[PDB]
């Protein structure tokens, strides 16, 4: 698997998975009401939310973005 | 935390409360003088217009957003709520640049200042610039957007880190290069060269009122333009929620400004109470 993780305005950076990690997740974090940091790489479960959180649950392929 | 959950409702709540009577308390009072109808007191009563509907619209549902942890509206009433906040955010430093160049040029030809910026010209200026704040406001979000989220409770617009910046650049630096430029003219003007005093006094007044904005306001475009280019200088939510909340409360700062430095406002702000 390849899931990209960080996003900025250069690009987007994708690397593998190491062992035992065979999901990509996208999770929402509520900073500021007008910053949602969101966070998105490997998983070998993608976690459940908590802090009011809420997290993207995908298969492969880089997906959802 | 229920003791965080009501400090920040009452402070709050009397933040934007004090905003909204200030803001309608200036409005009155340039509005209840016929002398003092001119195209400066034009643009201070748009400046506090635009800062009253972001108080009275984004204030609640920001503090809100912070009372509770999430967004308990409608989707569409979060696109709503978002656009109005990026529209009055870049409409109030726009009026600041459009009464930056009403004093540049009051300062500059004190005499022939009537016969520059006449009223037909002022009104042309504010709508060029209300509909210039309404084009960079709306499209930039709008026209270029991610799908929305799955969740409801979710209210960001575009999560890609090019909107923000270019947000950031497009609706805080181009108005405050210009602002810095040109009060750095009229300064450098006032230093070296009746109406003159009187220009120069509301020139004063309106310099206080537009270093309080930037000093207020460069920490919101100073940390997130930082979180964006790389995704690790996060320093806390800590900064994130001083910085926010430190530039809303400067939206609403301006009444306090207006009569400390102009006596005539004071003497207004008393005949209306």
């Amino acid at each position: 698997l390849t899931c990209v993780t960080k996003n900025t305005i250069f690009g987007i950076t994708t690397e593998n998975c190491p062992a035992g990690q065979n999901l990509c997740f996208k999770r929402w974090h509520y900073v500021i009401p007008r910053y949602t940091e969101i966070t998105r790489g490997c998983a070998a479960t993608c976690p459940i939310p908590e802090n009011y959180d809420s997290i993207h649950c995908c298969k492969t392929d880089k997906c959802n973005e | 935390n229920i003791s965080k959950a009501i400090l920040l409702g009452v402070i709050l709540g009397g933040l934007i409360l004090f905003g909204v009577l200030g803001n309608i308390l200036v409005i009155l009072s340039v509005a209840c003088h016929r002398h003092l109808h001119s195209v400066t007191h034009y643009y201070i009563v748009n400046l506090a217009v635009a800062d009253l509907l972001l108080t009275s619209t984004v204030l609640p549902f920001s503090a809100i957003f912070e009372v509770l942890g999430y967004w308990a509206f409608g989707r569409v009433f979060c696109n709503i709520w978002a656009a109005v906040d990026v529209l009055c955010c870049t409409a109030s430093i726009m009026g600041l640049c459009i009464i930056s160049i009403d004093r540049y040029i009051g300062v500059s030809y004190p005499l022939r200042y009537p016969t520059i910026v006449t009223q037909r010209r002022g009104l042309m200026a504010l709508l060029c610039v209300w509909a210039l704040s309404l084009v960079i406001s709306i499209g930039p979000l709008f026209g270029w957007r991610q799908p929305a989220p799955e969740d409801e409770t979710i209210c960001q617009i575009n999560e890609e880190p090019g909107y923000v910046l270019f947000s950031a650049l497009g609706s805080f630096y181009l108005p405050l290069a210009i602002i810095l430029v040109m009060y750095c003219r009229v300064y450098v003007v006032a230093k070296r060269e009746l109406k003159f005093s009187r220009e120069k006094k509301a020139a004063k007044t309106l310099g206080i009122v537009v270093g309080c904005f930037v000093l207020c306001w460069l920490p919101f475009f100073l940390v997130m333009p930082i979180g964006s280019f790389f995704p690790d200088f996060k320093p806390s939510e800590t900064v994130f929620k001083i910085v926010f909340w430190l530039g809303y409360l400067n939206s609403c700062i301006n009444p306090i400004i207006y009569p400390c430095s102009s006596q005539e406002f004071k003497k207004a702000f008393q005949n209306v109470l």
